[PDB]
C-alpha cells in the first residue's frame, strides 16, 4: 500500500531520518547494522 | 508582503566590506585579510604528512585565480589548520575515512590573503599599451584593466604615427596613471578590471 | 572602390544603433572564407576592415558583436600575409584582447595549434605568444593544458612530430619559469614511441637511403554517414617508423640540449635547472619504467658534458640505491643502473671511477659485521637481494674498467686483490645468487688479472643447483648499445662499445 | 559573515557533547568482529591508493594480506568511533583493542 | 561523444581538485601595505626553500611592485 | 514547524501539472514496431481538454448549449488527470492504460523490483557439479567464467610485477587483464591488440602522468578473476543467511560448470542435479 | 556492493538550497567561461534587477542556457552518490505534486 | 573508488510542489502533437528539445547531447484548478 | 545449374525469377532445395 | 536435435498489398562475405555450419533500395539440414516468400547431461 | 563487427568505433568514450498501447531510425518503370 503510506508521509510534512535499512537502500546511504555501525577514523601524525 | 521576500535577495549581494579610499593617496585600499573555513579531502599517499596534502591538492589550485565565495583574486595564504574529529593542542590529530573510498574529509581555517575590489575604488597601475581604442594597464604588475573610448573625457585626443595618447593639457601621458574602477569582470579565466576616466 | 567599402563596412557597424546587425553576417563571413575558396577577401579590404575595428572599439562589445571577432579568431594561414596585412594583424590582436581581456581564452587555442608547423614556419606565432606572458600574467596556467592538448597523435608523421618538440624546445627558453611542465610533457610523451620498440627487437632495420623524403608540398564531406562501414581492418602498425621517429625526436632533444649545457649558462644562467629539471624527472618518470632502453641517454648524454654534471649525479644515483627510505626494487635497479653508467662511460675521470667502487667496498664492509651470520637462521637468501644486487655491480665494473685499479706498481686500489678473496668463500655465495653472465666473465678476467680463483666454486654447483623478478633485474642492463641508427653517432663519442 | 561562525560554533559544541571521554567509556575492550573486516578492509583499501605502510612486506602482493599483517602487529594508525544508540560516540583506537 | 568528453576534460573540478564547501567565517579586514610585503616575502620563501611555479612568479612580479619599478 | 510556512489550500489544488523529462518517456519498443509511450498517452489527452476548455472558453466569451459543454469540460478536465495519476480511479477497455500510481505496488512495479531487487553486474550463474579434490571452502570456477569476470586491481609498488603479466597475457590467456584505466578516468580495451601494444602498455603503468589534478591517483589494471579472490555464491531460495557464503576460487581447466564439494550441499541445501547457483563476484 | 556499487550508482548534483536532484542543470557558458551547475529554481532571471547605493550583481551570479535566458543565483550545488532509481522516484511523485527535499549535511 | 563523494544525504523531507513550478521549468507544454511527419520534436509539443536532448539532437536547455543531458522537467499550464487524487479523500473531511 | 527438387514426384528442377514456385511435371508446390558439391569439413570426433 | 524456422516475408502486408521484399541478392552494391554460407538464390546451401550471428537467407526490399539479411540467432550451433520452398497458393504468378529451414543440432553427452 | 560513427578522442584516434563486451562502444585502437550504455529494454498484453509507431531504434543504441518517406521518392514510380512493354508505341511502331 505505498501510496497509502505516500500521502499519510506528505499530509503529515514527515522528515525520514533514513536510519531503518529499507530507507537506507533506497536512498542510497550505507547500512548501518554490523560493519556499518561504527566509523573508522585515519589517525593522522602532523598538527 | 512584498518585502519579507525581496529583503532575502539585497543581502545575498550586499558585499560584506566595501573597499575604502584610504592614507589620502586617491588610491583605495584592495588587498585584506580574511579567514575561511574549508571541506577538503586528504589522500591515502599523503597520510603521513596531512598538512602537506592539504596544501599541494586544495590550496595551490587556489592561489592567484579569482575565487567566487571570497569575491577576489586569492594571493596567498596563511595558517593553515586541521580540525579534529576527536574533541578532546596536539599534532596526532585524526580525521574521517569515508565508507567507500579510502579517502578522508576533514575542516581546515586558513587565512586567505585576496584582492577585493570593488566598483567606486581608484587604482594605480602602469600603462601596458595605448592605442586609439583604449588603455591597457597592468594592475600591480599582475592585472588588467581596459579604459574604453566612452570611458575617457572626449577633450583627450590620440596622436598617431601606434603612439602617445593625447590629454586636455596637451601631456602624453605616463604610466603610473591613477583611474576609478568601473565594473570588475569574471567571464574568462583572465580577470580583468573595467575603468572609468571620466567622473 | 577604398572608399566605396570604407564606408560600406561603418553602415554594417552603424547597425548596433540601428539595431538590426545586417551585414556582420555578410562581411564578416567574407573574411571567414578558407584559402581554398578565392571568393573570399583580398587583402586591400582587409586593411579596410582592420582600421575600422581597430578604431573603434565600443560598438562589438555585445552578443551581436560577437560573429566577428570569431571570424578574425578563424582567419587561416594569417601568417602567411604580406607585411603591411601581416604587420597590421598582429597589431590588431595585441589590442583586441588588450581592450577586452576574454578572447585569450581561445585565441592561443590557434596559437598554440598551430605549433605543429615549423620553425621558421611559425617565427611570429612565438612573438605574439611571448607578448601575452608579460602582457597577462594570469596565463601561465592554461596555457599548459593547451599543450597538452595539441601534444600530436603518437602514430602521425615526423613532420608533426620533430616540429612540435622543436617548436616547444623553442618555449623554453623564453619562459623557465614554465620549465618543467615542458619536459614532464616530453618525457612521459617519448616513452609512448619508446617502448614499442624494444619489445620488437628481432631483426635490424635495413638503412634504406630515403629518410628525408619531400621539401614543402604546398571537398566538404559533411553527410549523413553513421551507419555500418563493416570489415575494413587492416591491422598494421609500422616498425621502422619508430626508430626513425626517436632518431628524429630524441636526437633534437639531445641537440638542443647541448646547447643548454655549456658553462657560460651553468655559472651565470638557468643551466643547473636543466640539470636538476632531468634527474627530478629522471627517478620519478623513467626509472619505474620496465625494460625501456633509448631515453635514459638524455641523462647520459647531460651528465657528461662537465665534471661537476657528473658528480652531482652520481651522489643522486647512490642516494637512491642505499637509503632505507625507498622501495626496494627502485634500490636493486638503481644498483643496476649504477655500474653500467660507471663502466659504459667515456669522458669520465679515474678518481670518479674509484670513489664509487670504494663506497661500494665500505658498504660491503659496513655489511662485514651486522648480517653475515644472519644466514644460518630460519629463512631464505632472498633477504639479502640488496646485497647480492651491489656485489653484481661491483663485478660489472671489474669486467669493464680493471686497469685503472693496477696502480704504477701493478697492485691494486684498495685491497680488491684481496677483497674478492673473502666475498667468494663468505657464507652468502654470492657467485651462484648473482646473474650467471656478469660473474661468467667475472672468473674468466678473475684469472687474467690473479685477482680471485672462483672457478671451481662455479663448478661447484651441480647437484647444488618471487626470484624471477630479481633474476631479470639482473638481465636489463641500462646501457645495453643503441639500436637508433643516427642517434650513435652522437653517442660515439659518449658511450663505450665492447672492446 | 558572522552567520557562519555562529553555526560552526554550535555543530562542534554539540559534537562535544557527544564525545564521551578516556575515563568514562563502558563497551567492551574487544575488537567485535565487525571493526576487524572494517579495519582490514579500510586499510587494505588504503594501501591500494599508496598509503605509507608499517610493516616488512614480504613479496606479499595482495593488499588484504599486507594489512592482515599490519593489524597483528599492532601498526594500524586507526581509530574506531563506536556510535552509542543517542549519538553520543566512544573512540577506541586499533592499539588498544583486543583482537579475538 | 569526443567534445563532450573535452568540456568534461576542460574543467576536472572534482574533490580531489577543489574543496566541498567554503565559507567566509568572518568580515575581511584589510591590511597595510607594510604588511603585504610583510607577508610576501615569507610565503615565496616557504614555497621554494611541481607546481605552483607559474603562481609564485606572478607573486614575485607583486613583490617587486610594492616596492621597486617595472 | 521551524520555517513556520502556511498550511494553505492551494497544496490540495492541482494548477499545473509537471512533465516528465524526455529520457523517462522515450518510447515503447517491440522488435522493429516502437510504440508510443504510455505517459505520453494521457498526458496528450489532458493538452486537447486544456485547449478545448480555453476554445470553448473563447467561444462562451461572446455569449444554453455552450455552458453544458463548458461544466462538462470541467467533468473530464478533472477526469484526464485522474486519469495521469490513478488507473482504478479513472473510468477503461478492459484493462485502462496504468497511471504513475498502479506503477508502484505489487512484487513487480517500482518499489520492492528496483530498489530492494536491483540486478548485478560483475554476476554468473550456472549448474553446480560434485567435488572432493577441491577444499571446503571454495568453489571450482570454468575458463569460461574466468576469463570474463574481472577485478580493479590498483597498480602499485608491491603488484606491477603481477599486473604486467596481467596485460602480457591479455584477455584469452587466462592469468591476465582485460582494460586499464588511465588516472584521468578513462579505460583503454586490451582486446584487439596484439603482444606488441600489450608489453608496450605493461611498462608505463608505475609511468605518472603530467597532471597535476590526477597526481594522486594511479592506474587500474582489471585483472581475471585469479585463485586468491572471493566470492559470494547463491542458492537460489535464500531462506537463510548460509544459503548465501563466501567461497575462495580455484579456477579449473576444462570445465563448464561451477563445481562445489559435499560439505556444502546441506547449507545452500543443494541436490546435485541441475541446480543453479549464482555467482556474484 | 550488490546493490549500488555495481547495480546503477550516479554521482548526481543536488541544490543545497532547496534540496532536489532535478531542478539542477549544467549551464551553457558564454564563449570564455567554463560550464558550471547551477539550480533553477533557486534562481532568479535576470530581468528582475529591481531595488553600498546600488545593488548590482557579481556576474559570476549569472549564468545561462541554451534557449536564451540569463539567471541569477542557482549556486550552492554539490555532489551527492544515489543510484539512480531515485532519480526516476523523484521524477514520478513530482507529477503527483509531491516534493523530496533531500538534506545534505556539509554545507 | 578513484572518485571520493564529500556531501551526502542525511535525511529527506516530504512536502507539496507549489505552483511557483513556473520558476524551475517555464518551458511549458501547449501542442498535443508529437511528433510531425518528418520526424521531428515540435516545439511545445510533449517531446520539446529543452526537455533533454532526443532523436541525436542536442538540448535546448543543457547544450548537452543525447546522453550527458540529465533531463529537465516541463509544466503543464491548466486554466482552471482541479484538485489532486490523492489528498482529495483528506480535503473531503475538510469541506 | 543450381536446381531443386520437387517433393512429390522428385524431378529434378531448375527455377528462374518470375517462374511460379511449382513442379512443372507435376503440379506440386512444396518443392525442397537439393545439395550441391562444396566443402564441408569435420573432425572424427 | 533437429529445429525448424519458418522465414515469412509475408508477415507485413495486405492480401491488396504488392511485392515489397524479394529473395535472392541485390547489385549496384556489394554485401561482402555473405556468398560463403548463401547461395546465390537467397537461400543457405544444406550442410553448412552456422553459429551466432551468421546469415540465414538474402532479401531484397524495394523500399530500401537495400539487401539486407536476416540472422540464425541462436546460442547453439547448427548445419542446415533441409530447406523448403512453399510456393503460393492463391495466384500463379507471384514470388516465393515462405521457405522453412531445417537445423541439425548435435548433442553428444557432455558433463551435466541426465541419464 | 565495425560501426562508422563520430570520431574519437584523446588526440590519438581519429576512426570509427567498435562495440565491447555487452555494454559499451570502443575504437579499435582500444580507446573508449564515457556515457555508452546501449539502453536496451526488457520484455514484460502488456497495456492496451498498440499504435502509434514511427521510429525503428536502429544502431546499437537509443533511437532515431525509419523516418518516413525518405527512400519512398523513387518507390510509387518504380512500378511504372522498371517494367517494359506499356503498348505506348504509337510511331515508332510503323518504325517497329
Amino acid at each position: 500500500t505505498t501510496c497509502q503510506f505516500l500521502t499519510k508521509a506528505v499530509l503529515d510534512n514527515e522528515r525520514e531520518q533514513l536510519d531503518s535499512p529499507s530507507a537506507r537502500i533506497v536512498v542510497g546511504k550505507l547500512n548501518n547494522v554490523g560493519t556499518g555501525s561504527f566509523d573508522v577514523l585515519a589517525k593522522v601524525p602532523n598538527a | 508582503n512584498e518585502n519579507r521576500e525581496t529583503a532575502r535577495f539585497i543581502k545575498k549581494h550586499k558585499k560584506q566590506v566595501t573597499n575604502p579610499i584610504d592614507e589620502k593617496n586617491g588610491t583605495s585600499n584592495c588587498i585584506v585579510r580574511v579567514p575561511i573555513a574549508l571541506y577538503v579531502s586528504l589522500a591515502p599517499m599523503y597520510l603521513e604528512n596531512p598538512l602537506q596534502g592539504v596544501m599541494k591538492q586544495h590550496l595551490n589550485p587556489l592561489v592567484m585565480k579569482y575565487n567566487n565565495k571570497v569575491g577576489g583574486v586569492v594571493l596567498g595564504y596563511e595558517g593553515l589548520k586541521i580540525l579534529d574529529a576527536d574533541p578532546l593542542d596536539t599534532s596526532e590529530k585524526l580525521i574521517k575515512i569515508t565508507p567507500d573510498t579510502p579517502f578522508g574529509f576533514t575542516w581546515c581555517h586558513v587565512n586567505l590573503y585576496v584582492w577585493q575590489p570593488q566598483v567606486g575604488d581608484v587604482l594605480e597601475g602602469y600603462i601596458f599599451i595605448q592605442s586609439a581604442s583604449h588603455i591597457g594597464l597592468l594592475i600591480h604588475d599582475a592585472f588588467n584593466a581596459s579604459i574604453k573610448k566612452n570611458n575617457i573625457p572626449v577633450d583627450w585626443t590620440f596622436v598617431h604615427n601606434l603612439g602617445h595618447w593625447v590629454d586636455s593639457n596637451g601631456e602624453p601621458i605616463d604610466g603610473k596613471l591613477r583611474f576609478t574602477v568601473r565594473n570588475v569582470h569574471t567571464t574568462g579565466r583572465v580577470v580583468s578590471v573595467d575603468g572609468t576616466l571620466i567622473s | 572602390s577604398a572608399a566605396m567599402y570604407s564606408r560600406f563596412v561603418k553602415s554594417a557597424l552603424d547597425d548596433l544603433d540601428k539595431n538590426d546587425s545586417t551585414q556582420i553576417g555578410i562581411i564578416a563571413n567574407q573574411v571567414a572564407l578558407p584559402s581554398k575558396n578565392p571568393e573570399r577577401i583580398n587583402d586591400k579590404n582587409l586593411n579596410i576592415l582592420l582600421d575600422i575595428l581597430s578604431s573603434n572599439i565600443n560598438r562589438i562589445e555585445s552578443s551581436r558583436g560577437t560573429f566577428l571577432i570569431q571570424s578574425i579568431i578563424n582567419f587561416e594561414k594569417w601568417w602567411e600575409l604580406p607585411p603591411h596585412t601581416l604587420s597590421k594583424y598582429i597589431y590588431f590582436i595585441k589590442i583586441l584582447c588588450s581592450s577586452i581581456p576574454k578572447w585569450w581564452q581561445d585565441v592561443s587555442m590557434i596559437l598554440v595549434s598551430c605549433f605543429i608547423l615549423p620553425i621558421k614556419q611559425t617565427v611570429c606565432h612565438h612573438d605574439m605568444l611571448k607578448y601575452f606572458l608579460r602582457m597577462i600574467p594570469s596565463s601561465m596556467g592554461f596555457i599548459d593544458t593547451y599543450l597538452a592538448k595539441f601534444f600530436p597523435n603518437k602514430n602521425d608523421t615526423r613532420r608533426k612530430l620533430v616540429n612540435y618538440t622543436s617548436n616547444l624546445l623553442k618555449l623554453r627558453g623564453y619562459c623557465s619559469e614554465l620549465g618543467f611542465q615542458i619536459w614532464s610533457l616530453l618525457i612521459e610523451k617519448i616513452i609512448s614511441i619508446d617502448v614499442e620498440l624494444q619489445n620488437e627487437l628481432d631483426e635490424l632495420d635495413d638503412d634504406v637511403d630515403d629518410d628525408d623524403l619531400e621539401e614543402v608540398d604546398l571537398m566538404d564531406i559533411i553527410e549523413g554517414m553513421d551507419g555500418t562501414e563493416e570489415y575494413n581492418v587492416e591491422l598494421t602498425q609500422g616498425i621502422k617508423e619508430l626508430s626513425t621517429k626517436l632518431d628524429s625526436i630524441l636526437t633534437l632533444v639531445s641537440t638542443h640540449v647541448e646547447e643548454q649545457v655549456t658553462p657560460e649558462s651553468l655559472e651565470s644562467g638557468e643551466g643547473v635547472g636543466v640539470f636538476n629539471t632531468l634527474t627530478t624527472l629522471f627517478k620519478t618518470h623513467v626509472l619505474p619504467t620496465y625494460y625501456t632502453r633509448s631515453i635514459q641517454y638524455i641523462m647520459f648524454h647531460v651528465s657528461q658534458q662537465q665534471l661537476e654534471l657528473m658528480d652531482s649525479f652520481l651522489v643522486t644515483l647512490i642516494d637512491i640505491s642505499f637509503a632505507v627510505n625507498e622501495a626496494a626494487e627502485k634500490k636493486i635497479k638503481s644498483l643496476q643502473y649504477l655500474g653500467s653508467y660507471i663502466a659504459r662511460a667515456k669522458k669520465l675521470s679515474r678518481t670518479q671511477i674509484i670513489f664509487v667502487a670504494s663506497y661500494l667496498t665500505s658498504w660491503l664492509n659496513r655489511y662485514v659485521i651486522e648480517r653475515e651470520e644472519e644466514v644460518d637462521q630460519r629463512g631464505g637468501m632472498e633477504r639479502f637481494k640488496h646485497f647480492y644486487a651491489a656485489f653484481q655491480a661491483l663485478c660489472y665494473i671489474f669486467c669493464f674498467r680493471h686497469n685503472i685499479f693496477r696502480d704504477t706498481d701493478g697492485n691494486w686500489e684498495c685491497e680488491l686483490d684481496k677483497f674478492f678473496q673473502r666475498m667468494v668463500i663468505s657464507k652468502f655465495n654470492p657467485l651462484k645468487f648473482c646473474n650467471e653472465n656478469v660473474m661468467l666473465m667475472f672468473a674468466r678476467i678473475a684469472q687474467q688479472e690473479s685477482v680471485a680463483y672462483c672457478f671451481s666454486i662455479i663448478e661447484n654447483n651441480n647437484n647444488e643447483r618471487t626470484r624471477q623478478q630479481f633474476i631479470d633485474l639482473q638481465s636489463y642492463f641500462p646501457y645495453d648499445p643503441l639500436f637508433l641508427k643516427n642517434y650513435k653517432i652522437l653517442m660515439k663519442e659518449y658511450y663505450i662499445e665492447w672492446s | 559573515p558572522e552567520d557562519f561562525q555562529q553555526h560552526e560554533q554550535i555543530r562542534r559544541k554539540t559534537l562535544k557533547e557527544k564525545a564521551i571521554p578516556k575515563d568514562q567509556r563502558a563497551t567492551t575492550p574487544y575488537m567485535t568482529k565487525y571493526e576487524r573486516a572494517r579495519i582490514l578492509g579500510t586499510r587494505a583499501l588504503q594501501i591500494s591508493m599508496n598509503a605509507p605502510v608499517f610493516v616488512d612486506l614480504e613479496g606479499e602482493t595482495d593488499p588484504l594480506r599486507i594489512a592482515m599483517k599490519e593489524l597483528a602487529e599492532k601498526k594500524i594508525p586507526l581509530v574506531i568511533r563506536r556510535y552509542l544508540p543517542d549519538g553520543s560516540f566512544e573512540d577506541w583506537s586499533v592499539e588498544e583493542l583486543i583482537v579475538d | 561523444m569526443m567534445k563532450g568528453s573535452r568540456r568534461t576534460g576542460n574543467n576536472t573540478a572534482t574533490t580531489l581538485n577543489t574543496p566541498v564547501v567554503i565559507h567566509a567565517t568572518q568580515l575581511p579586514q584589510h591590511v597595510s601595505t607594510d604588511e603585504v610585503l610583510q607577508f610576501l616575502e615569507s610565503f615565496i620563501d616557504e614555497k621554494e626553500n611541481t607546481n605552483l611555479s607559474s603562481s609564485i612568479s606572478q607573486l614575485k612580479r607583486i613583490q617587486r611592485d610594492f616596492k621597486g619599478l617595472p | 514547524n521551524l520555517s513556520r510556512k502556511l498550511v494553505k489550500a492551494d497544496s490540495f489544488f492541482m494548477d499545473v501539472l509537471v512533465v516528465p523529462p524526455t529520457r523517462f518517456r522515450l518510447p515503447s519498443k517491440l522488435g522493429e514496431e516502437v510504440h508510443e509511450n504510455s505517459q505520453n498517452q494521457l498526458l496528450s489527452k489532458v493538452l486537447t481538454t486544456s485547449l478545448l476548455i480555453r476554445d470553448l472558453n473563447d467561444d462562451l466569451s461572446k455569449l444554453r448549449v455552450i455552458f453544458s459543454r463548458l461544466m462538462n469540460a470541467f467533468v473530464t478536465i478533472q477526469n484526464d488527470v485522474n486519469a495521469f495519476i490513478d488507473s482504478t480511479k479513472a473510468q477503461s477497455g478492459k484493462v485502462p492504460i496504468p497511471g504513475v500510481k498502479q506503477a508502484l505496488e505489487k512484487k513487480e512495479g517500482l518499489f520492492r523490483k528496483h530498489m530492494m531487487g536491483k540486478r548485478v553486474n560483475y554476476a554468473a550463474r550456472s549448474v553446480i557439479s560434485p567435488d572432493p579434490n577441491i577444499e571446503t571452502n571454495e568453489i571450482g570456477v570454468p575458463p569460461v567464467f574466468a576469463v570474463k569476470l574481472t577485478y580493479p586491481e590498483p597498480v602499485t609498488a608491491y603488484n606491477i610485477a603481477e599486473l604486467r603479466q596481467a596485460v602480457i597475457n591479455g584477455p584469452d590467456k587466462w592469468p591476465g587483464a582485460t582494460q586499464i584505466q588511465n588516472e584521468d578516468g578513462s579505460l583503454v580495451s586490451l582486446i584487439g591488440m596484439s603482444v606488441e601494444q600489450r608489453k608496450a602498455l605493461a611498462n608505463q603503468l608505475l609511468t605518472p602522468s603530467s597532471n597535476v589534478s590526477t597526481h594522486t591517483l594511479n592506474k587500474k589494471v582489471y585483472r581475471h578473476i585469479k585463485n586468491r579472490d572471493v566470492v559470494l555464491m547463491n542458492r537460489q531460495p535464500t531462506l537463510h543467511k548460509a544459503s548465501m557464503m563466501g567461497h575462495k576460487v580455484r579456477v579449473l581447466p576444462n570445465e563448464k560448470t561451477l563445481r562445489l564439494h559435499y560439505a556444502n550441499t546441506g547449507a545452500y541445501n543443494a541436490d546435485f542435479d541441475g541446480d543453479e547457483m549464482n555467482m556474484h563476484f | 556492493d550488490r546493490l549500488l556499487n555495481s547495480s546503477d550508482y550516479t554521482q548526481a548534483s543536488v541544490c543545497r538550497e532547496c534540496g532536489s536532484i532535478l531542478t539542477t542543470q549544467q549551464s551553457v557558458p558564454r564563449i570564455g567561461s567554463i560550464s558550471t551547475v547551477c539550480c533553477r529554481r533557486c534562481s532568479m532571471r535576470f530581468e528582475d534587477a529591481k531595488k553600498g547605493e546600488k545593488i548590482f550583481i557579481d556576474d559570476s551570479q549569472i549564468w545561462e542556457d541554451g534557449q536564451g535566458n540569463k539567471f541569477v543565483g542557482g549556486n550552492e550545488t554539490t555532489t551527492v552518490a544515489i543510484p539512480f532509481v531515485l532519480k526516476y522516484l523523484d521524477s514520478e511523485l513530482s507529477a503527483m505534486g509531491i516534493r523530496l527535499r533531500y538534506n545534505v549535511e556539509p554545507k | 573508488i578513484s572518485k571520493p563523494v564529500g556531501s551526502e544525504i542525511t535525511s529527506v523531507d516530504f512536502g507539496i510542489l507549489t505552483a511557483k513550478i513556473r520558476n524551475l521549468s517555464a518551458k511549458q507544454i501547449t501542442n498535443p502533437t508529437v511528433l510531425d511527419n518528418l520526424g521531428h520534436p515540435v516545439s511545445g509539443g510533449l517531446y520539446d528539445l529543452a526537455l533533454g536532448a532526443f532523436l541525436r539532437n542536442l538540448c535546448s536547455t543543457c547544450g548537452l547531447d543525447e546522453k550527458f543531458c540529465p533531463g529537465h522537467q516541463g509544466h503543464i499550464e491548466l486554466p482552471v484548478p482541479c484538485y489532486n487524487p490523492l489528498f482529495f479523500n483528506q480535503l473531503y473531511i475538510y469541506l | 545449374t543450381l536446381k531443386y527438387i520437387c517433393a512429390e514426384c522428385s524431378s529434378k528442377l531448375s527455377l528462374s525469377r518470375t517462374d511460379a514456385v511449382r513442379c512443372k511435371d507435376c503440379g506440386h508446390r512444396i518443392l525442397l532445395k537439393a545439395r550441391t558439391k562444396r566443402l564441408v569439413q569435420f573432425e572424427a570426433r | 536435435m533437429y529445429k525448424t524456422e519458418k522465414v515469412d516475408l509475408a508477415l507485413n502486408r495486405n492480401r491488396g498489398d504488392p511485392i515489397t521484399q524479394h529473395f535472392g541478392f541485390g547489385n549496384d552494391e556489394w554485401p561482402k562475405e555473405w556468398l560463403e554460407k548463401l547461395d546465390e538464390d537467397g537461400l543457405p546451401y544444406i550442410g553448412t555450419y552456422v553459429e551466432e550471428g551468421d546469415p540465414i537467407c538474402a532479401y531484397f526490399d524495394d523500399t530500401l533500395n537495400k539487401t539486407k539479411i536476416k540472422t540464425y540467432h541462436s546460442s547453439e550451433p547448427a548445419y542446415i539440414e533441409e530447406v523448403n520452398l512453399i510456393g503460393d497458393e492463391s495466384n500463379k504468378f507471384q514470388e516465393l516468400q515462405t521457405v522453412s529451414i531445417k537445423y541439425r543440432i548435435r548433442r553428444t553427452p557432455q558433463i551435466g547431461d541426465k541419464f | 563487427t565495425f560501426i562508422r560513427g563520430p570520431i574519437c578522442g584523446t588526440d590519438n584516434c581519429p576512426s570509427r568505433l567498435w562495440r565491447i563486451i555487452d555494454g559499451r562502444r570502443t575504437c579499435q585502437y582500444g580507446h573508449v568514450m564515457e556515457g555508452d550504455v546501449e539502453f536496451n529494454d526488457d520484455e514484460d498484453g502488456a497495456g492496451v498501447i498498440t499504435r502509434r509507431l514511427n521510429l525503428t531504434t536502429n544502431a546499437t543504441g537509443s533511437f532515431q531510425s525509419s523516418q518516413l518517406t525518405n527512400s519512398q521518392l523513387l518507390q510509387q514510380q518504380q512500378r511504372q518503370s522498371h517494367k517494359k512493354f506499356k503498348k505506348l508505341i504509337g510511331h515508332e511502331a510503323k518504325l517497329l
